[PDB]
DNA sequence: ATCAATATCCACCTGCAGATTCTACCAAAAGTGTATTTGGAAACTGCTCCATCAAAAGGCATGTTCAGCGGAATTCCGCTGAACATGCCTTTTGATGGAGCAGTTTCCAAATACACTTTTGGTAGAATCTGCAGGTGGATATTGAT
DNA sequence: ATCAATATCCACCTGCAGATTCTACCAAAAGTGTATTTGGAAACTGCTCCATCAAAAGGCATGTTCAGCGGAATTCCGCTGAACATGCCTTTTGATGGAGCAGTTTCCAAATACACTTTTGGTAGAATCTGCAGGTGGATATTGAT
């Protein structure tokens, strides 16, 4: 069937981009910048799926695999190591 | 080009004519410790006549000594003056053969 | 005797040399001066500058 | 290739005989005899033998031809320019290639700077050693060629000299820097004032201190201070700026610092460094 | 070693601030050349046995000095003259246009000094100033077989020296005119104050030296 | 003899507004716009080529190319451009 | 009869042939669909020239100038990033006071 | 009853937590998010367990650079507290619109 | 004649200079520096003079990219004059090394 | 042969091509050590593709070739 | 003697066919030299022989007889000469070097 | 059923620098990436100089400008007097 | 300084996936010897283009005071994240199905390759004319002490 | 509130640079007519592998109070734009030398392409011995009330 979702970008916990945050080193966070930094986060996962997706329309896969999805995340020229 | 550019070694021979000049500073801060001991070397020779012969006879190596320094400091300050003044005119004398 | 009496010339002639050399003892205070003067063409950064070392 | 053997067999200068050690296309006049005598406070160097009955009572100056700068307890130093004095910026260089690896009277003596080495002497000041200086800033290069005489070598002067060379690398307030090309008996001597400097300016912070702010009053070249990192502990954190910090080592050399480190200079002189427009 | 026999004669000075002393070495001992001992063995060996003359060692510094003066500056476009002497006529304006280089410099001052008890007795000229008599002076009298000093010289020298030798507009620009020249002439006034007082320094040295040994006769 | 696309982009401002004007300047950034784009499109089409383990310079690896090397709505109004283009191309036989 | 204009598109497709073959690795192409990629340049080369007649009556000018050419080949947001890297040579920038 | 001052755990959790390496966000939360950001794209596409965790480390790695940036901003700014516009600058100046 | 307030004339200078596209930068002593760094890498390569002026456009693009980062940098810090540490967050957010 | 690393005051001329205010003082030092940073990374680039050609003398090719890897086309010229 | 003729007669401890057959597969232009080849060999292992034992002294200061990959990156990441050819790469699971700076921690 | 990879050799290359190191397979994987990818930049950008060039064949200086040319300094001046020694030694043909 | 309470290092421990060798094998490249066709190297040859070089009119960089507004230190005061409890939401884990992916084989369509025209597309000439930079001159804001 | 000397915007003129428009040589790739040739679109199946699912602790949401800090504002001073006079390197303009381009001809190193036949390096597993990883406790360093 179809099983749609509702978007749930209310995902991400705040104790988990507060740890996020804390691996960088932000020792005060802001009450505001959660739902901005959600917004951050939402448009770099649209940016590379949209690559991963047309790298997986090409190779005429109706999935999804790791090396098109590290190929697609190398030309937005931030590359990946460790997968392939 | 020949009576202008050589105005500019003039400018560096005289550079350090007035730390020459300073060195003099010494020379005449120098006049400071003997011209002050020429008024004090005066106190044992009238004081010692007392109202008339080691102390009137030997007493010329008091005086005698003291000429030999002051000379050095007296006659070298003329030529260094000469050679900042005299050699200019020479290189004037290119400079009086145009305007 | 006559003897002390040209023996005094030896000492008269010192006494009418005193004289010309008290003179340049006694010119030496404007020519201080005057060039001091001269050098003033500023606001005499020293007290002893050149011949005021002799007193 | 060509210095590769001797011209004269023994060279004299006042007190002490040295035996030199390099080729130099001399008259033969000198090279016929053994005895060469030179000139103590000048350096004009004697065909012939002579004339000492007659040229020490002709030789009227007694301290030698440099400009003083400072003199501490034991050593003074001099400064001679060549535009403004030519003859005794010849006579150095006639006895430093003698020593050198370096020289070629090739240009004229005029533009590099000389500066002097020479101790308070009860017979007048005697000349122990010299280094040269160039005038603003070639290659870097802001240091240059030194020379130090066997005549007084081995009793604790080279490190005095390098260092008030770079002494002179604050008040100029630019990157001291030494010729690069040659130096093989000199250069671990070299290597060893910026492990001298290393250790000694950097516990006097007590705390961190950033890239730009070594070469502040350390004033040597980048290029040296990276080179420094393979003695201690200069880590690179994140894009690149190569700050170090402190780390407890033997500390032997600051704990030992009875005789090697006898005495240094006082900041306490003048200079001028000319801007002239004629290189 | 014999070579610090009779090292120097002389005593230095301290200092109390910094030592400023920029000259020229080619002015600073003042003479250029010198001669050897081989050259005195006729003279003072086998000729003075019965000449008038008494042969000092101080006369050998200004010696050759006014003959090399032409040979270098006023012709130089020789340079392998077998008989590299220039004749009597062209020695003649030598000796009477003495420029024992630029000897009127040296003494030209002394005379508004008014100073002429002595003549350039100055410490950069060494201590041996009572055998000093100039020899534009002493040639028509007792160097007068002297005269021919240098003729003689190049001959063993095949014309060379004796000493070796190392291997061989106007607008807007006249205003520093009067801006530079003007500056530097009043240090004459400067010269000439302080020599008046080193003058008279000396003048009341002998005031009362030569007064009171006298009075032992006369009180 | 050198190769370049001037006279071919005169003639594409020929067939819209003929009352403008190139310059000599003007066609040299439009040669280096040209010259550019092509180069990005035609690494990025081979090494698809390569990743996909396969042959041929295909259209549908241009395809691909071009709709993952553009912004969006351009890449859309240029793949119905091109679509368009390539099925007339193949329409006249 | 015709060469590239039965593809109905301007540049042509023989240039472009070997401009995609010696550029390739794959070693064959498709050489009667490579021209899809001609069509490509007509859009990319038409938009960045249309945007120049985009403000035609409002710069009064007749020649295509750099200025001309960059200071608004910047308000196509769409075309901003295709041109990412891009330093057109004396073309200025645009005003802004922020 | 004992409380530390303020601002002292701070320090411990950044230790605590850049001291280790493990994977930040949660594992199925962001697959969920994954295929809700993917579903508007093509329907229905099946996913590789090792591309999810491809995607998580990788946006692991760009927003901890992000959060860096920051970090940057705001130090610059006279501020010990983070706000929105450092991370506008932040986004403004490393480049991307 | 009259002054105006400073500033103005400043902001007017910004408008006459943003609207040229002229060199902004003279180009002998252009030559001159870049004379100077090729000597210390190579000894006498020739340069076309097309060439230095394809440096001397590329260089102030560099520069005027670097300027308009930092200007946004020091609007960030509430001020409007910009320092040497404004120019270092310009350069270490730019991810210069 | 001398160093001539003084620009100029231009920089008061690129900033205004920026929308910046009232500049500084102590910023020309960095921006010509910026200057000559950039200069130096660009020119050993061109000075490394000009000697791989064996010209001695250079050209825009080399140029733009140099700044289309390192990171801006330098775009339109060649 | 030894005449083993398998291509180490550079000395080199990669294979020099992989690579010469890879050159012939990226081959943008039309040939490639397997004599000059044999330089493409060593400039990829200086880049590994440089980075792994570089790698492996972090190994010593932290006590481990293996490597993994947060002792790559916090170690890989020191060397400025080997930072910028890992600037577009991004190490899996390797952490961020500690890096807390000074006016972070101010004692207020 | 086939594929291609880089392991035992870097493994190699680990006995050789240090005597005794373990590498886990998630390391070997970052090694394979970083050696792969550092291979595709260096052979793309000699090929396109070679292009620039105008030539035909590639050979060692093209790559040896490509070594210079793609990194920093001192790692490049260390690798590029490597790959000489590496070329030069390989160069002669004999026995032994 | 002096303790209280954690926290951190420092072993010590037993089990568990996991690196390590390693033999087999089998594709499966690498290496080897031989024409061979071509492309790099090199020596040579016109020459176009680039490097100094000096002089002449003028923008323009340089130092100048100098007045002001923008940076910065310090104060004080509301408020908002922060430290921590806790009640509670849902994350983490083992079994069950279906389709997509990897793979084999087939025609078969489309592309290399040759070989032969020919519109077409650069280029040097070369008029030309016309749009544009600059100049001059008039109309309309432009932002200040009183 | 206002009248101002400055500056900008608009409008006509005028030299002049170069963009436009043929245009002919001319020669050159692009088009075309087959011929052969191999990679590829399509069909069938074995099988992982990836959804998709129901039962337990660890983290997340939501509070609390609370003091640390972001901002307002004052305040003060000092760096810094702003004319302004003045040196000064410029900005073409022209010319000389000359030399490192780009091109021809050339010739021989050499890389491609075979096929043979080789050892030989992934690799599936396959056993098999483990380093390490969380937990457990004990010595001692690091903040917080007095």
């Amino acid at each position: 069937h179809r099983k749609i979702l509702r978007d749930n970008i209310q995902g991400i916990t705040k104790p988990a981009i507060r740890r996020l945050a804390r691996r960088g080193g932000v020792k005060r966070i802001s009450g505001l910048i959660y739902e901005e930094v959600r917004a951050v986060l939402k448009s770099f996962l649209e940016s590379v799926i949209r690559d991963s997706v047309t790298y997986t329309e090409h190779a005429k896969r109706k999935t999804v695999t790791s090396l098109d999805v590290v190929y697609a995340l190398k030309r937005q020229g931030r590359t990946l190591y460790g997968f392939g | 080009m020949d009576p202008s550019l050589v105005l500019e070694q003039t400018i560096q021979d005289v550079s350090n004519l007035p730390s020459e000049f300073r060195y003099l500073l010494e020379e005449i801060g120098s006049n400071d410790l003997k011209l002050i001991e020429e008024k004090k070397k005066y106190e044992q020779k009238e004081s010692q006549i007392h109202k008339f012969d080691k102390e009137i006879k030997e007493s010329l190596l008091k005086c005698q000594s003291l000429q030999r320094e002051k000379c050095v400091l007296a006659n070298t300050a003329l030529f260094l003056i000469a050679r900042h003044l005299n050699k200019l005119e020479k290189n004037i004398a290119l400079l009086e053969e145009d305007g | 005797l006559k003897s002390y009496e040209a023996l005094k010339a030896e000492l008269k002639k010192s006494l009418q040399d005193r004289r010309e050399q008290e003179d340049t003892f006694d010119n030496l205070q404007q020519e201080i001066y005057d060039k001091e003067t001269e050098y003033f063409s500023f606001n005499n950064n020293d007290r002893i500058f050149s011949l005021s070392s002799a007193t | 290739e060509v210095a590769r053997v001797r011209n004269l067999n023994r060279i004299i200068m006042g007190k002490y005989e040295i035996e030199p050690w390099y080729f130099s296309p001399y008259p033969i006049e000198l090279t016929d005899e053994d005895f060469i005598y030179i000139d103590d406070f000048t350096l004009q160097y004697f065909g012939s033998k002579k004339q000492y009955e007659r040229y020490r009572k002709k030789c009227t100056l007694r301290h030698p031809p440099g400009n003083e700068i400072y003199r501490d307890d034991y050593v003074s130093f001099f400064e001679i320019d060549g535009r403004k004095q030519r003859t005794w910026c010849r006579n150095l260089c006639l006895l430093s290639k003698l020593f050198l690896d370096h020289k070629t009277l090739y240009y004229d003596v005029d533009p590099f700077l000389f500066y002097c080495m020479t101790r308070r002497d009860e017979l007048g000041h005697h000349l122990v050693g010299y280094f040269s200086k160039e005038k603003e800033s070639a290659d870097g290069y802001n240091v240059a060629c030194i020379l130090t005489l066997p005549q007084y070598q081995r009793m604790g002067y080279g490190k005095l000299l390098i260092e008030f060379s770079y002494e002179l690398s604050k008040k100029e307030n630019k990157v001291g820097s030494p010729e690069k090309p040659l130096s093989d008996l000199g250069l671990l001597s070299y290597r060893a004032y910026w492990s001298d400097t290393l250790i000694t300016l950097l516990v006097e912070h007590q705390k961190e201190i950033t890239i730009d702010e070594i070469s502040s009053m350390t004033s040597m070249t980048t290029t040296d201070i990276l080179h420094t990192a393979k003695t201690l502990n200069i880590l690179r954190y994140y894009k690149g700026q190569h700050i170090i910090f402190l780390n407890e080592d033997i500390l032997d050399r600051y704990n030992r610092l009875k005789a090697k480190k006898r005495r240094t200079i006082d900041p306490n002189r003048l200079i001028w460094k000319p801007p002239v427009f004629t290189a | 070693w014999n070579e610090y026999d009779k090292f120097y004669t002389g005593s230095f000075q301290e200092t109390t601030s910094y030592i400023k002393f920029s000259a020229t070495v080619e002015d600073c001992c003042g003479t250029n050349y010198n001669m050897d001992e081989r050259d005195e063995t006729f003279l003072n060996e086998q000729v003075n046995k019965g000449s008038s003359d008494i042969l000092t060692e101080d006369e050998f510094e200004i010696l050759c000095s006014s003959f090399e003066h032409a040979i270098h500056e006023r012709q130089p476009f020789l340079s392998m003259d077998p008989e590299s002497i220039l004749s009597f006529e062209e020695l003649k304006p030598t000796l009477i246009k003495s420029d024992m280089a630029d000897f009127n410099l040296r003494n030209q001052l002394n005379h508004e000094i008014n100073s002429h008890k002595t003549h350039f007795i100055t410490q950069f000229d060494p201590v041996s100033q009572m055998n000093t008599r100039p020899l534009i002076q002493l040639i028509e009298k007792f160097g007068s077989k002297i005269y021919d000093y240098w003729r003689e010289r190049k001959i063993e020298v095949n014309g060379y020296e004796i000493f070796p030798q190392l291997k061989f507009i106007d607008i807007l620009n006249s205003q520093r005119l009067r801006a530079l020249h003007q500056e530097l002439k009043n240090a004459k006034d400067l010269a000439l104050l302080v020599a008046k007082r080193e003058n008279v320094s000396l003048n009341w040295i002998n005031d009362e030296l030569k007064i009171f040994d006298q009075r032992v006769k006369i009180k | 003899r050198k190769e370049t696309y001037s006279s071919y982009i005169y003639k594409v401002l020929k067939q819209t507004h003929p009352d403008t004007g190139i310059s000599q300047k003007s066609m040299s950034i439009l040669n280096s716009f040209v010259n550019d784009i092509f180069e990005r499109i035609a690494t990025e089409a081979s090494k698809l080529a390569a990743y996909n383990k396969k042959s041929t310079i295909s259209a549908r690896e241009i395809q691909t190319a071009v709709r993952l090397i553009l912004p969006g709505e351009l890449a859309k109004h240029a793949v119905s451009e091109g679509t368009r283009a390539v099925t007339k191309y193949s329409s006249s036989t | 009869q015709s060469s590239s204009a039965r593809a109905g598109l301007q540049f042509p497709v023989g240039r472009i042939k070997r401009y995609l073959k010696r550029h390739a690795t794959g070693r064959t192409r498709v050489g009667s669909k490579a021209a899809i990629y001609l069509t490509a340049v007509l859009e990319y080369l038409t938009a960045e020239v249309l945007e120049l007649a985009g403000n035609a009556a409002k710069d009064l000018k007749v020649k295509r100038i750099t200025p001309r050419h960059l200071q608004l080949a910047i308000r196509g947001d769409d075309e901003l990033d295709s041109l990412i890297r891009a330093t057109i040579a004396s073309g200025g920038v645009l005003p802004h006071i922020n | 009853p004992h409380r530390y001052k303020p601002g002292t755990v701070a320090l411990r959790e950044i230790r605590r937590f850049q001291k280790s390496t493990e994977l930040l966000i949660r594992k199925l939360p962001f697959q969920r998010l994954v295929r809700e950001i993917a579903q508007d794209f093509k329907t229905d596409l099946r996913f590789q367990s090792s591309a999810i965790g491809a995607l998580q480390e990788s946006v692991e790695a760009y927003l901890v650079s992000l959060f860096e940036d920051t970090n940057l901003a705001a130090i610059h700014a006279k501020r010990v507290t983070i706000q929105k516009k450092d991370i506008k600058l932040a986004r403004r100046l490393r480049g991307e619109r």
